[PDB]
């Protein structure tokens, strides 16, 4: 997922 | 954590400080719109504010004490309600009008450039219509967005969230009793607010059964957008 990269970035 | 810590006025600064920058429209094309070219912008445009959105749920005082699992439960169930009090928001000062970016300002006939799209954009005039008859002020648009996120999915899974709702509620009221409203005004208003969101969710799904349309297939969607649309399935 996408949304889970930009959530830790 | 920190949230439940804070003051009224605190936890307003919190959500002003957090709010994302309003984003700008590809400038070409700068023509009138053909249906796969004003797709295209809208999908660019979408695309760009669920980045800023990302990270503003981030800066939302309570969200990053939740574990990454409900954070992006949340973020599925609720990024278009998000946009679209975003979009709502943006649009007060241009009745009759949809500011999706500063050079991408829609009347409702440029709505009909794309199929089943005036339908959802009457819907979020209406809305606009209604914020600018209540006064919406900007504390409590902030308060309202952060209620969508911690609200939407809570039900579809607890305590924090709602411990963190029962802070933003608190927050409102805070914010309409330093404008004098009377304790009966204050309570009037905080509804007449509540019950917008429940439109807000009406026309989430809308729009969401209206991204399911597309796939017709004119114009490819992000993979960001594809990924948040197949968590609604
Ligand atoms: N033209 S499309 O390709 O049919 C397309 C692409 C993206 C979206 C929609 C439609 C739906 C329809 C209306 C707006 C809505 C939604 C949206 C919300 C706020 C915002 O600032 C930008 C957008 Cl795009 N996303």
């Amino acid at each position: 997922k996408i949304l889970h990269r930009l959530l830790q970035d | 954590s920190l949230a439940l810590s804070l003051t009224a006025d605190q936890m307003v600064s919190a959500l002003l400080d957090a709010e994302p920058p309003i984003l700008y429209s590809e400038y070409d094309p700068t023509r009138p719109f053909s249906e796969a070219s004003m797709m295209g912008l809208l999908t660019n445009l979408a695309d760009r504010e669920l980045v800023h959105m990302i990270n503003w749920a981030k800066r939302v005082p309570g969200f990053v004490d939740l574990t990454l699992h409900d954070q992006v439960h949340l973020l599925e169930c609720a990024w278009l309600e998000i946009l679209m009090i975003g979009l709502v928001w943006r649009s007060m000062e241009h009745p009759g009008k949809l500011l999706f970016a500063p050079n991408l300002l829609l009347d409702r006939n440029q709505g009909k450039c794309v199929e089943g799209m005036v339908e959802i954009f009457d819907m979020l005039l209406a809305t606009s219509s209604r914020f600018r008859m209540m006064n919406l002020q900007g504390e409590e648009f902030v308060c309202l967005k952060s209620i969508i996120l911690l609200n939407s999915g809570v039900y579809t899974f607890k305590d924090h969230i709602h411990r963190v709702l029962d802070k933003i509620t608190d927050t409102l009221i805070h914010l309409m009793a330093k404008a004098g409203l009377t304790l009966q005004q204050q309570h009037q208003r905080l509804a007449q607010l509540l019950l917008i969101l429940s439109h807000i969710r009406h026309m989430s799904n809308k729009g969401m059964e209206h991204l399911y349309s597309m796939k017709k297939n004119v114009v490819p969607l992000s993979d960001l957008l594809l990924e948040m649309l197949d968590a609604h399935r």
